[PDB]
């Protein structure tokens, strides 16, 4: 390479940058932070702000470094007496027509425009006119406006015109009468409404729900992560003792960069409502309150008194990987092998992890220059992911789409609908398999609504040869994905959480069960929960799984528990802590430990590592957090491994391969407690 | 100060400095000379003057 | 030329941790906590070592990675124990002893000084290395011109030209 | 609303393609240029300043008129000539800017010897600019009429870039205060200051048109307005006590 | 921003909602449709300034809300930009205005030659202030910066919309004084045509001069082409 990296001097110390950096960032790779208003890492370069201002020699005037690009043998100076007056003046500019509303305002002691002239700014004014005054602007139920703070750094409207993709913010009129916003009312209908308040500086855009609870001072953060979908986003939960006040995004790079969806932001508030405390039996009165041994006591009566195949066991969308093995060995240890998970597929082969998770990773998938989606709408099941998948467009990378069409704020071809459409893009009628022969890096993303049809696996394998002629697999690249829109389903997946070939016959010809474990569960079908059943519900929230059980048992929500998740590439993430467990109840595995004690066939691990090592002695992968291994690759041995099930169970190329989230806000027993989600679709449903 | 605001000319709390003096190893310590300032009769003798007050920077 | 933090205190507080016979003390795990007089339950929790995340509301990145040489930004974190209400006022109660001790007090610059301390100490640790921020941008807007370039409808065509 | 330069619009202009922004009366003399030669055009005016310009006289003059004319020639004959001099006699001219409004004003004693050239008027502390001449004479409200540039400047700011959104304001509220002579002394030290902070600061070149002509109207004019100042109390400090 | 318009907000109003519909006839289409050809397809949007003037005579002497909405359909761009683009600029009245819109200049070189005793006399004639309309909806009165007319100033420009898009006229009026603008007014209320241009001179050549804002005081003196005009020429181009 012609020097790919070239030499600059910050403050007479050479620096080595890539080649087309600004001087902001060769600042930075000095150790120098530079003062900034509009600048932004994810966003592009605006240069309005002026507060980025440094002086460079043989310039008369100072520059702005976030836009001015660095040449070679640039000399850099950023603490001269002209560097320290411009900064000064800029901030008097700021400040002048400011309101003094720092006691009102929910920025105060997180304040980029406070800190910023405590340290670069001076202590007085001179200024004695009178102000502008602005009026506020209505923008939905989760942005609350107070536009007399907005210092016209236009990160707003960059951020809806670039990530979100709906572009619904201006600046009108001119000069000191510009105003941020739309013209008429309007409504900010995007998914990822909640991250523009992060993105703002200043207290013009703050978040709603939180308004006036509290200031960021008082808060205890921990680091946990998001279990809303299938994605795990990394996430920070602030909480004031018992009670959580907000949840934040915070980076990571090969997963959700710096965002999070308003279900995952927004949602804590259904944890204040409708929680289970303490545990139950059913009596001739009803469900009334018991203790924990009696409550044990009458599940293990009814788990032991029933013959092992009339029981069936129910994981939910959110039970961690421990509770899951708990559950499955104390199942399988009384002779039963009924296994269940609300979100479907459970009969779903799971021999190869690489036929049920994204083999390119999230971030490798930049790589890609052609993208086919297969049945999915990712905008619904995963906005994070789809505003990267908006970042890809940007910068070239095509999309294409056999299902049905769906608005994916990007241009996307529409190849067709149904399998029919995908036999005949694998024979070659349609011009984009040849879009996709000549791609050097195609990729083939297969979404969730496909594995619960009930021909998944003829449409896996009409999938699997598209793969295989269009060279998606190959050496040096794998561009085939399956993504998921559960946080618990990847790792039921991997620890064999599965029914039983006598168990399968039996539902074939129609055994119903008559106890029920429900761990989490609140979305079964009524086919796996007969009338009539003894249910134990084991759970957080009081819903429809709680209201038809017999035994109550209640455990702990995902911000008070450390559980192992894993998303859909693949990657071992854990929750936190936030909070601790309220009123009675207890840790999840250690509820179906202390239970099969009393049953009387103990579980062989008595704590929270020893059933982390049972996980890492089933799947050694569990024992590496925060990584991801590279799946093997079997070519076309595992689908000719399972031409039984394409034979049997035929393909139907007439029902168009759509998604099963018909509800976005509320997915779950959380989301549908939660008062901003049901403000949130009363706004949709308003405007109509 | 009224008019006249700008902070980075009276920025004392910031602008002070610490610096490694070079190895004190090889230097040298002449005894005769700080011995040869010193005074040997009663008048000659010099005192340094109390001061009067703490510096306020005509505040 | 060296300069790297070249005019404060802090010269003269990373020597002073390498005077000699002192920046070679060590001792055998549990040990400093047999000699610390603490009851020795406090040595059965679990600690955290880990470096936290910039906060999603400001742009800073003083209290970082970035900054680690300068500013010690690695922690030691417990897990929490039970909270209930007062009956009569409604404060937040609690009964655990290290309930603030980690995340106001301890810190550390690098990983392997919070690791030592805890060994010394003798309490079980997992690590936690944070997420590394990239600073290099997008394909599309990566410099100032590319906002203005030919990629946002491509080379104009001049077939509505007069005379075509 | 302007772009930051670089990049340039040579480089990257009108749909990210090469472009050259002229003005009408640089595009429109080329022609006769390249028909008449280059030496027949350099032969006026003095070196590094050749050529022809035409001229705009508005303002308190007796002839006001858009006139062509060679360049290096004095303000006081193409005022006295072509445009028939300063209402009620040179003597009775106060101040005079010559080159539109972005640049400051110059006083009687500067006017009376300057040419009206590029490499003269810079060095007079002024600018030629697009050489429009605006002439005020001694029953002229001076700061009155730097007062309604800068409201001007402050109706014509894109708002784009801080100081210049925020500052110019500003500036049109202490001049407007200035007028009537409700000020401090050293708010005129302060109004300089702001000046200086807007100017040099921001995106394109309208937050230096919009200090430059208060800088001369307090460099050349400091005791008007210190007088103005000074005789406001006459009719203020009368109702205080 | 100008006169007239204090919101840079949308404001309901029966005669302005979304309620209201707004269409081209067939010879503005075809005058918007020429406009657009002058830019490459795919940057069409560089229309939009004309376009929106032109709409402006069509709809009346002002924009609504179904109007911009109409030009973001016809121009395939979101309707934010439009409204960008509508507030953005001066002459884009985006309130209902009357049918002659008298702007008038206020700037300096305007302000020494008495342009406030021009708008004193518009004032004290038809009753109304910057801003505001006349009771009848004859007249708009409006301030203006430097309108390029300085040597011939005090001037006011008088925009004509009772004609719509084929009959549009902004006319500029220049070396004006009480009376000239008085007469300008009567002659535009009495249904002719008052004389365009200098009320004293041709163009800006060399003639006297309004004396204080109330008299012209007409002097003498050089005049430059006064002879014949010059002779085509040009150089050997070879050497
Ligand atoms: S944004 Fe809010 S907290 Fe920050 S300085 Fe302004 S008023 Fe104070
Ligand atoms: S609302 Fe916030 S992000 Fe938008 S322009 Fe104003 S300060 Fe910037
Ligand atoms: S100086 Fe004024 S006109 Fe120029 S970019 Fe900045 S705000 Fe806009
Ligand atoms: S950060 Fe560069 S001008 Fe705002
Ligand atoms: S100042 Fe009135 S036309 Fe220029």
């Amino acid at each position: 390479p012609p020097s790919d990296h070239l030499e600059v001097f910050v403050n007479e110390q050479p620096v080595k940058i890539p080649k087309g950096s600004s001087v902001l960032q060769a600042c930075d790779a000095a150790g120098i932070d530079i003062p900034r208003f509009c600048y932004h890492q994810r966003l592009s370069i605006a240069g309005n702000c002026r507060m980025c201002l440094v002086e460079v020699e043989k310039v008369p005037k100072p520059v702005a470094s976030c836009a001015m690009p660095a040449g070679p043998g640039m000399k850099i100076k950023t603490e001269t007496p002209m560097v320290k007056k411009a900064r000064e003046g800029v901030m008097e500019f700021l400040l002048i027509n400011h309101p003094l509303d720092c006691p009102i305002c929910d920025q105060g002691g997180e304040c980029d425009l406070q800190d910023q002239a405590m340290i670069f700014g001076s202590d007085r004014s001179r200024f004695v006119e009178a102000k502008r005054a602005v009026e506020d602007k209505n923008l939905g139920p989760l942005v609350k406006t107070v536009m007399t703070r907005c210092i016209q750094c236009t990160r707003c409207v960059r951020f809806a015109s670039e990530v979100a993709g709906t572009a619904e913010l201006g600046v009108t009129g001119r000069g000191r009468d510009s105003e941020i916003g739309t013209y008429v009312e309007k409504l900010m209908g995007s998914e990822l409404s909640g991250n523009v308040v992060d993105l703002c500086p200043v207290g013009a855009l703050t978040s709603k729900p939180y308004a006036f609870t509290a200031r960021s001072w008082e808060l205890k953060g921990t680091e946990s992560i998001d279990v809303s979908d299938g994605l795990g986003a990394n996430i920070r939960v602030d909480a004031r003792g018992t009670e959580v006040m907000r949840i934040l995004p915070r980076l990571n790079e090969a997963v959700n960069e710096e965002w999070l969806s308003d279900k995952g932001r927004y949602q804590y508030d259904g944890l204040k409502h409708q929680r289970l405390d303490k545990p139950m039996v059913k009596g001739p009165k009803g469900l009334q309150v018991a203790t924990w041994q009696d409550a044990l006591g009458a599940a293990a009566a009814a788990l032991t008194s029933a013959a092992p195949g009339e029981v069936r066991g129910i994981a939910g969308k959110l039970a961690d990987a421990e509770s899951m093995v708990a559950l499955m060995d104390l199942l399988r240890g009384l002779g039963a092998g009924d296994l269940a998970h609300e979100g479907g597929f459970s009969d779903m082969p799971a021999d190869v992890r690489s036929t049920y998770t994204a083999n390119t990773t999230v971030q490798g998938l930049e790589q890609s220059d052609l993208v086919l989606l297969v049945g999915t709408n990712p905008r619904w099941e995963s906005p994070v992911f789809n505003a990267r998948l908006r970042k890809m467009f940007l910068d070239g990378t095509q999309v294409g789409l056999v299902g049905a069409p769906v608005d994916l704020t990007y241009k996307y071809e529409h190849v067709g609908s149904d399998p029919a459409a995908l036999a005949a893009l694998a024979a070659g009628q349609h011009p984009f398999l040849e879009r996709l022969k000549k791609a050097a890096r195609p990729a083939v993303v297969v979404g969730p609504g496909v594995l619960r049809r009930a021909d998944r696996e003829a449409v896996m394998k009409a999938v699997h040869e598209l793969c295989g002629k269009a060279g998606v697999v190959k050496e040096g690249w794998n561009g085939f994905n399956v993504i998921h829109d559960t946080a618990s389903r990847v790792a039921a997946l991997d620890m064999g959480f599965g029914p039983s070939a006598a168990a399968r016959a039996r539902r074939a010809q129609g055994a119903q069960p008559k106890v029920v474990y429900l761990l989490g569960s609140d979305d079964y079908s009524e086919e796996d929960v007969p009338e009539g059943a003894f249910v134990i519900y084991q759970g957080h929230h009081g819903d429809r799984g709680a209201s038809r059980a017999n035994v109550v048992l209640p455990g702990a929500a995902y911000t008070e528990k450390s559980g192992l998740y894993v998303n859909f590439e693949g990657r071992v993430q854990q929750t936190r802590a936030a909070v601790p467990l309220v009123g009675d109840a207890r840790e999840d595995w250690a509820i179906l430990r202390a239970l099969s004690e009393v049953v009387g066939k103990r579980l062989p691990y008595d704590s929270h590592a020893a059933v982390r090592a049972r996980l890492a002695g089933i799947a050694p992968h569990f024992a590496n957090i925060d990584a991801v291994q590279t799946p093997v690759w079997l070519n076309g041995e595992y689908v000719k491994g399972v031409e039984a099930l394409a034979k049997a169970a035929p393909l139907q190329p007439s029902a168009p391969l759509t998604s099963t989230i018909s509800n976005f806000y509320m997915t779950d027993a959380i989301s549908r407690a939660s008062r901003t989600m049901a403000k949130c679709i009363q706004a949709r449903q308003q405007t109509k | 100060l009224v008019y006249d605001i700008k902070y980075f000319v009276r920025d004392y709390r910031r602008n002070n400095k610490y610096t490694a003096r070079t190895v004190d190893a090889k230097t040298t310590f002449d005894f005769d000379k700080l011995y040869a300032g010193m005074p040997t009769k009663p008048e000659q003798v010099k005192n340094v003057t109390r001061p009067l007050i703490m510096p306020t920077r005509g505040y | 030329e060296f300069a790297t933090a070249s005019a404060d205190y802090s010269i003269a507080m990373k020597k002073a941790a390498e005077i000699t016979g002192a920046a070679e003390s060590a001792m055998g795990p549990k040990e400093g906590g047999f000699t610390a007089g603490v009851p020795l339950d406090t040595f059965t929790r679990k600690a955290r070592i880990y470096a936290p995340a910039r906060t999603a509301s400001q742009s800073g990145l003083a209290r970082t990675v970035d900054f680690a040489t300068t500013t010690p930004a690695w922690k030691i974190e417990f897990e929490p124990t039970a909270k209930w209400q007062n009956p009569l006022m409604g404060w937040t109660s609690s009964a655990d002893p290290l309930e603030n001790v980690g995340r106001s007090a301890l810190v550390f610059y690098t990983k392997e000084e919070a690791m030592r301390f805890c060994e010394k100490l003798g309490w079980e640790y997992e690590v936690t290395e944070p997420n590394k921020r990239r600073t290099q941008r997008t394909k599309r807007y990566m410099q100032y011109g590319d906002n203005f370039g030919t990629k946002r409808a491509g080379v104009p065509d001049l077939s509505t030209l007069p005379s075509n | 609303k302007p772009r930051l330069k670089p990049p340039f619009p040579a480089g990257v202009g009108l749909y990210g393609c090469p472009t050259t922004v002229t003005n009408v009366e640089t595009v429109a003399v080329s022609p006769t240029i390249l028909r008449r030669g280059p030496e027949w055009f350099s032969s006026f005016g003095r070196k590094n300043n050749a050529g022809t310009k035409l001229f705009c006289i508005s303002g308190h003059v007796n002839r006001p008129v858009t006139v062509e004319e060679e360049m290096s020639i004095p303000l006081k004959e193409l005022i006295e000539r072509h445009a028939g001099g300063v209402r009620g006699g040179w003597d009775n001219l106060l101040a005079i800017i010559p080159g539109g409004s972005s640049v400051p004003l110059l006083p009687k004693k500067i006017c009376d010897g300057v040419l009206m050239d590029f490499d003269a008027l810079k060095e007079a502390q002024s600018g030629l600019g697009t050489a429009a001449v605006i002439v005020m004479d001694k029953s002229t409200d001076v700061i009155d009429a730097i007062a309604r540039l800068s409201y001007f400047y402050k109706h014509e700011s894109c708002g784009q870039c801080t100081p210049c959104r925020e500052g110019t304001g500003w500036l049109y509220d202490i001049m407007t205060r200035m007028k009537k002579g409700d000020a401090r002394l050293e708010e005129i030290d302060m109004l300089w200051e702001i000046t200086k902070q807007i100017e040099g600061h921001t995106i394109c070149a309208l937050g230096d048109a919009a200090a430059w002509p208060v800088q001369g109207l307090i460099r050349h004019f400091r005791g008007e307005m210190e007088e103005r100042i000074k005789s406001a109390g006459g009719k203020k400090k009368l109702a205080a006590t | 921003t100008n006169s007239t318009d204090i919101f840079n907000i949308h404001k309901d109003t029966p005669e302005n909602n979304a309620a209201t519909s707004f269409e081209f006839s067939e010879a503005t289409l075809k005058v918007v449709n020429d406009i657009i050809a002058r830019y490459p397809p795919n940057y069409k949007q560089s229309a939009i300034i004309p376009v929106l003037d032109v709409t402006q005579q069509e709809n009346g002497g002002w924009l609504s809300l179904a109007a911009m909405n109409r030009v973001a359909k016809l121009l395939d761009m979101a309707p934010i930009r439009v409204y960008e683009v509508a507030t953005f600029y001066t002459m884009f009245n985006r309130t209902k205005i009357g049918k002659y819109h008298v702007q008038i200049c206020g700037t300096t070189p305007c302000r020494l030659q008495g342009s406030q005793k021009i708008e004193e006399a518009i004032t004290k004639h038809l009753g109304i202030g910057i801003g505001q309309t006349t009771q009848d909806g004859l007249f708009t009165l409006g301030e203006m910066e430097c309108m390029g007319a300085c040597v011939n100033a005090p001037m006011v420009a008088i925009a004509d919309y009772t004609k719509g898009v084929s009959g549009f006229e902004y006319i500029y009026y220049e070396d004006l004084t009480p009376k000239d603008i008085v007469n300008i007014l009567d002659t535009i209320k009495k249904g002719g045509k008052p004389k365009p241009g200098s009320q004293y001179r041709l163009k800006a050549e060399p003639a006297g001069a309004v004396h204080g804002g109330e008299k012209w005081v007409p002097k003498d003196g050089e005049t430059t082409l006064t002879g014949a005009p010059r002779a085509p020429y040009c150089r050997d181009l070879n050497a």
